[PDB]
């Protein structure tokens, strides 16, 4: 089933099976490893973070952008792998109550039982799919962290229309696509092999 | 002024896929039936149409900036020399003004060089063509880190033969999954000694797809083993399909009467080249 939302409530969440097809055209947020480290230091720490991330959607990417006319144009931000937060994952969703992650590649399956327990999907986006996610973003309504991380490593908070095809990978209901295929890969291969 | 043209190289190479590329993919959509995979692929169709109408890169992760540099007669070694130096300029100049990333890194320090020139970065395999007269060929191959990173070689045993080749590929396509972003296209090298193995597996990935080997006996392994290979299930970005693989393309060379290497280089979708051939002044 084929989803639109503007806004993930958990409602929303626990409705999204492995193989279904998302669309989102409300606000996202960028975080790579280096912003998830910062992340956990401040709120593990009682410092106020200048955004929210209750029930929110954390994209894995790195945004190039470009000064236009002194507002932010996007050129390219294709999603980065996801497997690089593996062990930084689980502490950033039990701090904030994000809804659900955005990029490609998965992640471990012991996230799986993290994903039940609070209420939290994995989209994969189209790998290499850099100019058509790009073109998806409407607005750049701030950047966090610039001076301290950089251009890509910054938290970047935008506004999407028909950001996808995103396909549900990992849900809330303990199911993995890359499991199942890797499992049904290693059957027919042996019959090959 | 070469250095200008290897920045148009590089931009063509990073904005325009190849048309024998953008084909396979229309057809791998046509071809297959899971719901997912061709979600994924008019997605990636949609993609390319975008990049080339702005003008941004079609892969975020622009590569390493590989070169292929044909030398044709009556061209002096001093400027061959001053050749490589603009083909380095121009790499320079393309991170800037097209433009790409700067990944190239030292292994040991990680230290960026913030241009992709350092350490032999701007790799520049070099040939001799005695059909070309004051002309040289540069192939732009921006080559990047999730498929390389799939790369595998094995020296088999002779008596091995075809069968554990066949095995080799297929463990090894298998056990990369969606990690380097299918379908794909997979380049074999078989003899030489293991650095010409994986050099062959690499050059194999310049050609165009249904482009098959002028030997008829090769050109059938190649579709055994992409029908093989599409037997796998792996699909568009390891989520599921019957397309994984857009094309297989073998090339060999001289081995010892005791070995037998085998190189794999695997390319992502974005089978990304540009071609120029270069009259030099008289």
């Amino acid at each position: 089933m084929e989803y639109t939302f503007n806004k993930l409530t958990k409602k929303d969440v626990k409705k999204l099976k492995v193989g279904d097809i998302v669309y989102l055209n409300g606000k996202i947020y960028t975080a790579r490893d280096e912003a998830h480290l910062k992340i956990i230091e401040m709120l593990k720490s009682n410092e106020k973070l200048p955004f929210d991330l209750n029930e929110s959607i954390i994209y894995h990417a790195g945004p190039i952008m470009k000064k236009v006319n002194d507002s932010w144009v996007c050129v390219s931000i294709g999603p980065t792998t996801s497997a690089r937060m593996n062990d930084v994952e689980e502490e950033f969703i039990k701090l904030t109550n994000i809804s659900a992650i955005v990029g490609k590649g998965g992640m471990k399956k012991e996230l799986l039982k993290t994903f039940e327990d609070y209420g939290v999907v994995y989209l994969a986006a189209p790998g290499g799919c850099a100019a058509l996610l790009a073109n998806s973003v409407k607005r750049v309504d701030n950047v966090y962290f610039l001076d301290e991380l950089g251009m890509p490593e910054a938290v970047w908070e935008l506004e999407v229309n028909n950001f996808g095809p995103l396909i549900v990978a990992m849900d809330s209901h303990g199911n993995s696509i890359y499991e199942e295929v890797n499992k049904k890969v290693y059957e027919k291969l042996n019959e090959l092999i | 002024k070469i250095s200008d043209v290897v920045v148009e190289l590089f931009r063509e190479a990073a904005i325009y896929l190849p048309e024998d590329v953008k084909n396979a993919l229309e057809e791998a959509y046509k071809k297959e039936s899971s719901e997912i995979s061709k979600n994924t692929l008019k997605a990636i169709i949609e993609n390319n149409k975008i990049a080339e109408e702005t003008q941004v890169p079609l892969c975020q992760d622009t590569g390493v900036p590989i070169v292929f540099l044909k030398i044709g007669k009556n061209i002096n070694s001093s400027e061959i020399m001053k050749i490589i130096e603009e083909i380095k300029e121009g790499v320079k100049k393309a991170t800037e003004e097209v433009p790409l990333r700067p990944n190239v890194v030292h292994p040991l320090t990680r230290e960026n060089f913030k241009t992709n020139v350092g350490l032999n970065s701007p790799f520049i395999n070099i040939e001799f063509d005695e059909s070309l007269d004051r002309e040289i060929e540069i192939i732009a191959f921006p080559k990047g880190a999730g498929s390389e990173n799939m790369s595998a070689l094995k020296m088999l045993k002779p008596s091995d033969g075809i069968e554990g080749i066949k095995n080799f590929v297929l463990e090894t396509i298998a056990n990369a999954g969606g990690k380097p972003c299918p379908p794909i296209v997979v380049g074999i090298g078989i003899g030489g000694t293991a650095d010409v193995a994986l050099k062959l597996a690499k050059k194999a990935l310049l050609r165009k797809i249904g482009e098959r080997h002028r030997d008829k006996e090769i050109a059938n392994l190649e579709k055994e083993l992409l029908e093989k290979i599409n037997s796998l299930g792996i699909g568009a970005m390891g989520l599921g399909g019957d397309i994984t693989a857009l094309d297989v393309f073998i090339e060999i060379a001289g081995c010892h009467t005791a070995s037998l290497p085998v190189g794999i280089c695997i390319q992502c979708w974005a089978d990304r080249r540009a071609i120029k051939r270069i009259k030099l002044d008289a």
